[PDB]
């Protein structure tokens, strides 16, 4: 739209002796339009235009007014000598209006450091205790920016925080409670007088129940001083007022670590909670969940199944479905696992791309995270590596064998084999590179290693450089941990392709040579099983989780 | 495929002939019998100058061909041909053409002359010094 | 009104000039010299001299100076190698006294080219920002399609 | 206090007619613009009041020729972002005197930029009345 | 008419400023900052910078000598220890360009005090009779009762 340049220069007359209240808005605009389109500003016309347009706060205009806040605010950071600016703000921070007094505080208050921070306080208590959401919340979030400058001054403020706390108004209580957790601490037991002053109390005020639930969801009974119960009874351990989230939130912490426990009007320790929210519309999202609940995620995953397993199946637009993985996943557990293997399995039928890589790892992930055996999970990252044939990587190379080694290592190489059988280049390096790696580490009697071989040796000569490099190099291993294998390795060396390319000569030309030449007491040290370049952890599962419901 | 690029409006007349200068392929002129041959350039619709080269209207421009040329040639039926320094905008000289309404003129790039048609059937070469 | 156009060669002066004068796009070749000519824009008579950039007449700007009401800085924005050389010559431009009170109007030009840097840019590299003594400003312009030129000529009328 | 990540109110594309950006995570324009982008490409050509993108849920709506964007935490639910998200287009469409489209965000770049910050103050839900805004806004 | 006070901390600047737009005598903090006020003498509407005189902001006051066409330099006239200081400031005050041909208006303050130097005293301290090359007054003045602050208002109306 506009060039920062040209804006940021034209505003230098305002340092002069023109004020002109409409010229000034509109450069102004334009300056916040040359942030909002995406652009940078130059720093040294920055620096002139903050000067600059102090100035034009004596004019009281309630446009002009609102583009100074938002503009100083943006340009604070690139300017110098902005100090000037703190006076102007407090002269409009007075003047009563919600204009003038809500977006003043959160401009000075941003501007506002240490020394500054002793001036705006008179300010700030006045516009603190307002009921008018717009003041009280601008000078409560001002108030939290303020902690870091100064903790001292807005500690002195609790009480006119505490008065917006007592609001029902949602926005005036969400900011006043949430505010004050974060002042009044300096210990845990002055928060938690905070807290028990509003607990008690059945809010129409759903954001003052979140922010709070937050601070709540761990066992407090210090709470004004003390008191016999971890009671919450503000929606946390209680379900005085519904509304999908704030009802999950709450049902998830409270079934298996208590707020409080399980009572006629508001269930806390039974899975119900989030259950008689749970059919629904695109609300049902909070609903359906679970997480935790009593004593296991199992029996509160049946209620809710319909409407995860419909959406999950029915639905191929990408919005719906993702909510219903997730919460088909929130539903699963150790038991539910036979019931979320068939979903999944079914899922990339709705959205297939990435999110097919996604349910075949799924599958096998879920397998090895709430055991249906390990042999199964062996036989689910075969039907990865079949369905994907590409989007398995390096990474799965690395842990699929390593997983394998636990146990099926000699099936492993052998399902690879066969795998490898797909498709000659365009199966990829990695693939040539399990198959290849698996039949060294083995060294197959369990099937003969010459099908493996014939297959990795075709896999080679079209494939990168990595892979040419580890057959290589894995024949050498091979060679020294059996015998027998010498002679395929002298056919497969001798050509241009597992020798004699680039990378793949070099380590070859060492291999060969500590092979053919040397003693080969390196080669047999070098061969405790042939194993993996690193043994990390069980990487693929919880990529898996967040990956698919996207 | 053989879409209109750009349209170019100067000529109040009928447009005899067009050439490309090869000095600047950008660069045409047209000749038009309303006694001028306008020099265009792609960029704009409009003639970025005009040159009046003939009295009688101009069937024909052609440039005298090289890089270091600027030369336009008018013919017109006033049985003359006029040759025209583009770079100086002045008129070299005037030939005589023909014995009746010079057709087309055009200059030979090798060999000094000028090369003209008229519609009594004859052509007549001209030294060019 | 009385006008200096300059800049290094190959820039677009003439083109430019000749666009304003002619509405038509030249063939221009190197301006070893100058060329002046008055130009009709909106009740005011605009002359232009259009003095050739490359080095030797480069050297004679000087004498175009005096009586100058204001001064069109023409800049190849698709050339940046030679951007720097362009601040420098206009910097000391910027400190003669008989340019002292002139209005500055920089062309950004060749707008129309893909890597062509932008005003903002060419702002930034000419160090626009830091003349507080007189008038300035910066236009993207493109002479061939006359894009910038007349808000060119508007803004150098307000002076 | 923490709710609303960011809002964008984005071109048919994805691409930034506006953003305001209630998080620190994004500041440049590249990536202000990347993020415009991903957003975007979840949540169109499917509209419900539920996206789940990156992990945050994604309260989107939608008008002749943008989608309107609150992102916040996926601890919640739609609904309360909704709030965020109608506040955002309502007060937008009674600020400007006109529904939010490319046209109406454009006409009034100002009206927009002012009414969005009253809506939202560095992540923290600031407001959220539709009518308390425009009023609140000087045009 | 823009005018620009200043002159070192406490030496009456707000106060002069409060008597003449409100008549009245207020009770003042240091001024870190400015204030800036229109005042109305006989058809003349003077918008008067007052810019605070302790250190961070006498660094400051360059940015408002731009567009300034008279300036009042405020000195205390009882604080005979800070009148070099004074001097000091003024001198190169003087050698700015923006400040250039503004009128020169000292108000010798705080007549009303005992001790107070006289106005001449204070005219050969600060060299006032070294400036040609622009307007200078001096005026003796007490902001509290108001004495010689029209007087002031007057001689510079009459730039």
């Amino acid at each position: 739209h506009l060039e920062k340049s040209a804006v940021l220069q034209e505003a230098r007359v305002f340092n002069e002796t023109p004020i002109n209240p409409r010229k000034c808005a509109h450069i102004l605009t334009k300056i916040l339009y040359l942030i909002n389109q995406g652009e940078h500003l130059g720093t040294t016309e920055a620096t002139e235009a903050f000067f600059a347009m102090t100035k034009l706060f004596q004019s009281n205009d309630p446009t002009l007014r609102r583009m100074c806040y938002l503009t100083i605010k943006e340009m604070s950071c690139i300017a110098e000598d902005v100090i000037i600016v703190t006076s102007s703000l407090t002269k409009d921070m007075t003047g009563k209006e919600d204009n003038y007094r809500g977006p003043a505080v959160r401009a000075l208050c941003q501007i506002t450091d240490s020394t500054m921070l002793q001036a705006v306080e008179r300010y700030m208590k006045q516009a603190i205790v307002d009921k008018v959401p717009s003041v009280s919340s601008s000078a409560l979030v001002s108030s939290l920016h303020l902690l870091k400058c100064s903790f001292d001054v807005v500690k002195r403020w609790v009480n006119e925080a505490q008065e917006a706390a007592s609001s029902d108004n949602i926005m005036v209580q969400y900011h006043a409670l949430g505010l004050l957790y974060h002042v009044r601490k300096n210990d845990r037991l002055a928060v938690s007088k905070m807290i028990s002053k509003f607990t008690r109390h059945g809010l129409k005020s759903p954001f003052a129940y979140c922010m709070m639930i937050r601070v709540a969801s761990k066992q407090l009974e210090e709470e004004d001083g003390s008191r016999d119960s971890p009671l919450f009874d503000f929606i946390e351990s209680c379900l005085r007022n519904k509304h999908e989230m704030v009802v999950y939130e709450a049902a998830s912490a409270i079934v298996n670590l208590p707020g409080c426990s399980a009572k006629e009007l508001a269930p806390a320790v039974s899975v119900l909670q989030l259950f008689c929210s749970s059919p629904k519309a695109a609300l049902r999202y909070a609903a359906v969940r679970t997480l935790n609940k009593v004593a296991m995620k199992h029996p509160s995953a049946v209620t809710a199944c319909n409407l995860d397993l419909e959406n999950l199946v029915t639905d191929s637009n990408r919005s719906i479905a993702t909510l219903a993985i997730t919460t088909l996943l929130k539903t699963g557990s150790e038991s539910s696992i036979d019931r979320l293997m068939k979903q999944i399995s079914s899922f990339m039928s709705e959205i297939s791309d990435e999110f097919k890589v996604v349910v075949v790892q799924a599958i096998s992930a879920l397998c090895q995270k709430y055991p249906r055996k390990h042999a199964v999970l062996m036989n689910f990252l075969f039907t990865m590596l079949r369905e994907e044939g590409g989007f398995e990587y390096k990474r799965a190379i690395v842990d699929c064998i390593i997983s394998i080694i636990e146990e099926n290592s000699e099936s492993k190489e052998t399902g690879l084999s066969h795998l490898c059988e797909f498709i000659e280049d365009c199966e990829f390096t990695v693939l040539a590179t399990r198959i290849l790696h698996l039949l060294g580490q083995e060294g197959p009697k369990t099937n003969n290693p010459s099908k493996y071989i014939r297959f990795i040796y075709n896999r080679v000569v079209l494939e990168h450089e990595e892979v040419r490099a580890g057959a290589v190099s894995a024949l050498a291993k091979f060679g020294a941990q059996n015998e027998e294998m010498l002679p395929s390795i002298l056919v497969l060396l001798k050509r241009c392709v597992m020798d004699d390319d680039n990378e793949v000569r070099d380590r070859a030309t060492f291999y060969l040579n500590v092979l053919e030449q040397k003693q080969k007491a390196l080669n047999a040290g070098y061969i405790l099983n042939g194993l993996t370049v690193s043994i990390p952890g069980l990487e693929k599962a919880l990529q898996q989780y967040t990956l698919e419901p996207s | 495929k053989w879409s209109c690029s750009q349209v170019f409006e100067g000529h109040t007349h009928y447009v005899m002939q067009i050439v490309i200068n090869p000095k600047d392929n950008n660069q045409f002129a047209s000749a038009s019998l309303d006694r001028t041959i306008k020099v265009w350039q792609l960029g704009s619709s409009s003639p970025n100058f005009t040159l009046e080269g003939h009295e009688k209207g101009v069937n024909c421009i052609d440039y005298y061909s090289g890089g270091d040329k600027p030369y336009l040639i008018s013919g017109a039926d006033d049985r003359l041909v006029k040759i025209w320094d583009y770079q100086n905008k002045t008129c070299v000289q005037t030939l005589e053409g023909h014995a009746q309404n010079v057709s087309c003129a055009s200059f030979h790039p090798e060999l000094p002359i000028i090369i003209t048609g008229s519609e009594d059937g004859t052509v007549r070469i001209w030294h060019s010094s | 009104m009385r006008i200096l156009m300059v800049g290094l060669d190959g820039a677009g002066k003439t083109t430019v000039l000749y666009k304003l004068k002619l509405g038509e796009v030249i063939t221009t070749i190197p301006t070893i010299g100058f060329n002046v000519e008055t130009v009709q824009y909106k009740n005011i008579s605009f002359t232009v001299w259009d003095v050739g950039g490359q080095d030797r007449i480069r050297s004679l700007w000087r004498h175009y100076y005096r009586n100058t009401e204001g001064v069109i800085f023409v800049v190849d924005s698709n050339d940046r190698s030679r951007i720097g050389e362009a601040r420098e010559v206009m910097q000391r431009m910027l400190n003669e006294d008989e340019l002292r009170n002139a209005a500055w109007l920089v062309f950004a030009n060749k707008q129309d080219l893909p890597e062509a840097m932008s005003a903002a840019e060419i702002t930034e590299k000419l160090g626009l920002h830091s003349i507080r003594n007189r008038p300035w400003f910066i236009q993207a312009t493109c002479a061939t399609s006359g894009e910038g030129l007349y808000e060119g000529l508007e803004w150098l009328s307000n002076s | 206090l923490y709710t609303v990540k960011a809002i964008l109110i984005l071109d048919n594309d994805g691409d930034r007619l506006f953003a305001k950006y209630y998080d620190d995570t994004y500041p440049s324009v590249k990536e202000q613009k990347a993020f415009e982008k991903n957003i975007f490409n979840k949540t169109h050509r499917t509209d419900s009041e539920i996206a789940l993108l990156e992990g945050l849920t994604v309260v989107y709506k939608s008008s002749i020729d943008l989608y309107f964007y609150v992102i916040g935490s996926s601890y919640e639910n739609e609904l309360m972002l909704m709030a965020v998200l109608n506040c955002l287009f309502d007060s937008l469409s009674q600020m400007l005197r006109k529904n939010v489209e490319k046209r109406a965000l454009l006409e009034n770049m100002e009206g927009l930029f002012l009414a969005v910050d009253e809506i939202v103050d560095g992540g923290v839900i600031l407001e959220s009345d539709p009518q308390q805004v425009v009023h609140r806004v000087a045009l």
